[PDB]
RNA sequence: AGCUUGACUGCGAGCGUGACGGCGCGAGCAGGUGCGAAAGCAGGUCAUAGUGAUCCGGUGGUUCUGAAUGGAAGGGCCAUC
RNA sequence: UUGAGCCUUGAUGUGUAGGAUAGGUGGGAGGCUUUGAAGUGUGGACGCCAGUCUGCAUGGAGCCGACCUUGAAAUACCACCCUUUAAUGUUUGAUGUUCUAACGUUGACCCGUAAUCCGGGUUGCGGACAGUGUCUGGUGGGUAGUUUGACUGGGGCGGUC
RNA sequence: GUUUAUUAAAAACACAGCACUGUGCAAACACGAAAGUGGACGUAUACGGUGUGACGCCUGCCCGGUGCCGGAAGGUUAAUAUCGAAGCCCCGGUAAACGGCGGCCGUAACUAUAACGGUCCUAAGGUAGCGA
């Protein structure tokens, strides 16, 4: 169908780009995910007025989502923000494994290719130490301090 | 079944046909598939069996408008 | 070396009609000549088929004089003008004629025509009778100044062969190979039959035919508006044979029409040699032994001989040439009342001539009614006193006791004794 | 070979994409546009369909038209057994079989337009071998392979429009010069436009007129506010 | 053997011969022609065989038809495949 | 990653003649194309390259063809679209790879329910596939309706119409 | 062994054994428009199909390597009217090829048949079964 995006920026289409799209991408990815809202010559008018608010006020702690996204598409340097990516560097214990929650791409992951650790990892500040496996049953490690602002 | 629940479907009467123009009959199934629609207005999926003309139709009018009906068509939501 | 009228006048139309009316000689077949008085000369015959342009181009350069043709209702036509120009540049003389001239006495000739980069257009006849006389006289005069080229043993004729098969396979291509091994095209048409038909041609004196209707790689001058006319040709292919070759494919062969086609072949009474062409691309476990087995069981006692060629490789090429000769010897075998009588006695003694209505019959000699497709006529008891089956049994016996890698042999029965 | 198709892109981007122009405005434009150095040609480029028939498509000739003016040409009326004897009564021009016969076979010619019956026509306007003109030449077809002679002389005396190329189903007809006046030109178009509708009875598509376009040279051309269509003859 | 193109055209008293489909002969008139010095002869072939309804569609011509109304299609007609 | 639909550049056309290399010019031998214009690769009839070879890399001649011949054509100024061929704009479809989000999940568990059914949820695995709906080509005695004359010294046989 | 109840008991049908093929589980396949079900609570020494008919005894011939055979299209060998077709690779086809399964010659004692080689073909080579 067609939508006006709600998305700040998206790899094609950005920042209240009203465009038509594939039906199979649009209804099951651009919506329902908040990255678009349907377009109609009714909707566009509503939306045009709305987006001076919505694609600004919502879209301002969302800068994080585009950045952190790389880190979870690879799962080499598994990095998400729990509160961060919009507050400076990714810091505190907060982030991935301290609640054992990190977003996956499709449940096929390299972020639980072994489990072994006694209280997880992360415990520095102003940077955040992830464990970056070197095997699948030994945890000799190569820990990094990546951020994804 | 084999019905859209919207557009209104069921297989409907046919025949093989030949330039011979022989006599036999066969019906004809529409293109329906049960597709997992996202209600959003209770933010769940209420997977309905739907046509593929209809799939379009649902889209153009929007989720809770097909789902406005069903209730108004007196039938399983 | 030798002249040829060489009709042209655009790719098709009544162009052919005129050649038949100028010829009369069949079975010389194609190339092929039009006779006038003493002297006979050949005849030769947008967006058109690439193959058809190649043959036509091939024809006119060897051509020795040319004839460019227009219709009554035809006049103007720039394409014609291009063909006419090509002919001038390459340099051979051309005369401009016009088909079934009509009009309403000579008028519009010569007036359009002077622009044709040619002058005087003679109007013809073909469905009347005056208008042929001038053309034949014109050609005659230079040609009169000149005077250019114009039991019976198995070798008394050169071996006659056809290449029949499906209305799918590119048989015409296989035909090009058989004639070739020279790596050259050959299906350049000339005209010499009554009407628009078809090539049997000879190389090495011996005749090859190309046949059926489309897929054959029949894309010719056109003449079979429906599925029918082509068949009129294949029946010609029967007339001319003492050998027929069946091309079948390994991937569209033995179709319903095709198995009927083999059944037909049996009627056709001419030697069967079985070819499988475009067989280098088939799968390593062949489909196809079984395909041979189903035909085998029908069953064709001959000599087979299976060929697995391609017209786009050639493998089978020698083995095909060979097989036909062997088949012809057996078929054409010097026969003779003596042999036949002697083997026959064994057969009847062994398995029993049929009895009819408590009266036992009587056989008493066989002789050969001809050999080329071998026929025998055996004088015994009445026609119905044998079933066709016993006839065949006694026939099959002869087919067995003296080799016949050739054609099916024929048996007859006459009555006089009862 | 081809460096860049840039000089032609910018130019076609100005005045073609079916920018329909007043017929007269077009002509006003036509003399120059891109630096073409002198006043040029007025053309109509008419696109006709098919192969296997022509009525006035790829004509190595000239046909009579409503509004014949533009040029007047030399004319001799050859009167031999035909609609010639009607021409003898008519007495317009010069009518005579055997004196004009001589004049044809003399060694020299100048009577371009042969209105003709049988013998004369073959000589003048067609001949040569690899024929073709100095830039213009005596032409053959003038519709006297559709002989009439008397009425023909009236039409003939007046003049006539020549057009020629080769074999394409699209029939080009050069309308005139720009040393002919704008409104007389329009009339030339209209005349050819009425004729063409007339033309072709032999079904292969029931509207045979596509683009009436008007053009000159140097990537300069336009479309007509198309007015050839089927409705009767307009 | 010269010369021609009547294997013309539009009609047709009147006949024979077929159940019917129908098939054959036929002068003359009319119009136009052709040849012949002129009379006159020319309506395909010495006569007797050399082919088939009806459909439905193709070709060319015609205003005949033509559904609000004009055109336009298809159909009829005439000729021919 | 890679085919091709279209777009506009490319330049020209073997017989004596014709310089060769003559597709197709309204009109037809000014346009002051101002600049001191050119002979040097694609092109081109055809490789018959030559040379004439290109609005196609030199500055050297008034602004300049540096006017025609001659054949059918060919030289002031040029025009009308093709065959052909690029360069460029593209337009679109293939393959290649990876993904996940439809979709599949006869994996595992939680749950309505101290139910091998099912449903929902979680997770694991598959994945734009697969499969199916339409349309559509090939095959198909398995299934289906029927077709296979007549004359006739019995018929069939034959031969025949 | 089984069987044409209400004509026909067999040589028919069956059958182990054997042989062949197809099928990797959501199985092939089979029924059932499908859902489902059977196949199978099983799991390629099986499962399904098909086919032959105990048992014993009559020898059942692998194309890949490399070679061979016919053939053309090529390769390779030629003249160097270049192109290079004939013989051979290759393409197909080829194991009565090397190597396990014949003769003929010498040789396991009436020479002759011969395990080895030669010879027909780049065939093992009457060893099995069976002898005037």
């Amino acid at each position: 169908m067609q939508v006006i995006l709600l998305d700040k920026v998206a790899n094609l289409g950005s920042l209240g780009d009203q465009v038509n799209v594939k039906a199979g991408y649009a209804r099951n990815f651009l919506v329902p995910q908040g990255k678009a809202v349907p377009a109609t010559k009714k909707n566009i008018e509503f939306f045009e007025a709305r987006r001076a608010e919505l694609e600004a006020k919502l879209a301002e702690v969302l800068a994080a989502a585009n950045a952190r996204a790389e880190k979870i598409n690879a799962l080499e340097t598994v990095t998400i923000a729990s509160k961060a990516g919009d507050e400076g560097k990714l810091f505190g214990s907060i982030g991935t494994r301290d609640i054992a929650d990190a977003v996956t791409a499709a449940g096929v992951e390299v972020a639980k290719s072994e489990v072994r650790l006694p209280n997880g990892v992360l415990r520095t500040t102003g940077e955040h130490e992830v464990s970056f496996q070197v095997h699948s049953e030994v945890f000799a490690k190569v820990i990094v301090n990546v951020v994804a602002e | 079944s084999r019905v859209c629940q919207v557009t209104g479907k069921r297989p409907v009467t046919g025949n093989n046909r030949s330039h011979a123009l022989n006599a036999t009959k066969r019906r004809f199934l529409p293109n329906l598939h049960s597709h997992r629609f996202w209600v959003e207005s209770e933010k769940r999926f209420v997977t309905l069996r739907v046509s593929a003309k209809g799939m379009r139709v649902i889209d153009k009018k929007g989720i809770d408008t097909v789902l406005a009906e069903l209730r108004a068509r007196g039938e399983k939501y | 070396m030798v002249p040829v009228v060489a009709l042209v006048g655009r790719p098709n139309v009544g162009k052919s009609t005129l050649f038949n009316r100028l010829t009369r000689t069949r079975d010389a077949r194609k190339y092929g000549r039009a006779e006038i008085e003493g002297r006979e000369f050949i005849c030769i015959d947008d967006g058109v088929e690439t193959r058809m342009a190649e043959q036509s181009l091939l024809a006119i350069e060897e051509a020795d004089v040319v004839l460019f043709m227009v219709d009554a209702r035809a006049g103007l036509m720039p394409a014609d003008e291009a063909i006419a120009k090509h002919l001038r540049s390459r340099e051979k003389p051309t005369f401009l004629v016009a088909n079934k001239t009509d009009g309403l006495d000579p008028d519009q000739a010569v007036v359009d025509f002077y622009s044709l980069g040619l002058g005087e257009i003679y109007p013809i006849a073909a469905s009347h009778g005056r208008g042929v006389l001038s053309l034949l006289e014109h050609v005659l005069l230079p040609w009169m100044e000149d005077l250019a080229p114009q039991d019976f043993d198995p070798q008394s004729l050169p071996i006659k062969l056809a290449i029949v098969g499906r209305p799918n396979v590119g048989k015409s291509t296989l035909t090009n190979r058989i004639l070739g091994e020279e790596r050259v095209v050959v299906y350049d048409m000339p005209g010499t039959t009554r009407d628009s038909i078809y090539i049997p041609m000879e190389r090495d004196g011996r005749e090859y035919v190309l046949i059926d209707t489309a897929g054959v790689r029949k894309r010719g001058k056109i003449t079979d508006a429906v599925e029918k006319f082509s068949v009129i040709k294949t029946l010609q292919a029967i007339e001319d044979a003492n050998v027929v070759m069946l091309v079948i494919d390994a991937r569209e062969g033995i179709s319903d029409q095709d198995l009927s086609l083999l059944g037909f072949i049996l009627n056709s009474g001419r030697s069967l040699v079985i070819v499988v062409n475009k067989w280098d691309g088939l799968s390593q476990e062949v489909k196809e032994q079984v395909k041979e087995t189903l035909d085998f069981r029908l069953g064709f006692i001959d000599f087979a001989r299976v060929h697995f060629i391609s017209a786009l490789h050639g493998s089978g090429v020698g083995n095909l040439f060979e097989s036909v000769r062997e088949a012809y010897d057996s078929s054409t075998r010097r026969v003779g009342t003596s042999m036949l009588t002697r083997i026959m006695t064994m057969a009847v003694e062994d398995h029993q001539p049929p009895l009819v209505r408590g009266r036992r019959v009587k056989l008493k000699y066989a002789h050969a009614g001809g050999y080329n497709p071998p026929i025998v006529v055996i004088h015994g008891n009445q026609v119905k006193d044998l079933p066709d089956s016993y006839k065949r049994y006694l026939m099959n016996y002869f087919r067995k006791s003296l080799d016949v890698m050739g054609s099916p042999i024929r048996i007859q029965f006459k009555e006089g004794e009862n | 070979m081809a460096k860049l198709t840039k000089r032609m892109r910018v130019i076609r981007e100005k005045v073609d994409a079916t920018k329909q122009y007043d017929i007269n405005e077009a002509i006003a434009l036509l003399k120059e546009l891109a630096t073409a150095k002198f006043v040029e040609s007025v053309d109509v480029a008419v696109n006709l369909g098919i192969d296997a028939r022509k009525s006035d498509q790829n004509v190595r000739g000239a046909t009579v038209l409503p509004h014949g003016t533009g040029r007047s040409v030399r004319v001799a009326v050859f009167t031999q057994g035909a609609n010639a004897e009607a021409a003898k009564a008519a007495g317009a021009e010069l009518v005579g079989m055997e004196d004009l016969a001589d004049q044809i076979k003399k060694g020299e010619m100048n009577f371009d337009v042969v209105i003709a019956s049988p013998d004369a026509m073959r000589v003048v306007g067609q001949l040569g071998q690899v024929l073709g003109p100095r830039g213009l030449m005596p032409n053959p077809k003038v519709g006297t392979v559709t002989p009439n002679v008397a009425e023909a002389v009236k039409n003939a005396k007046a003049g006539q429009v020549r057009y020629r190329n080769d074999k394409n189903g699209i029939i080009h007809t050069t309308i005139g010069k720009v040393d002919f006046d704008a409104d007389k030109l329009k009339e030339n178009l209209e005349a050819l436009l009425v004729a063409l509708k007339k033309a072709k009875p032999t079904q292969a598509k029931g509207v045979y007129i596509k683009k009436v376009s008007i053009s000159t040279t140097m990537g300069a051309g336009v479309a007509v506010d198309q007015a050839g269509l089927s409705a009767s003859v307009n």
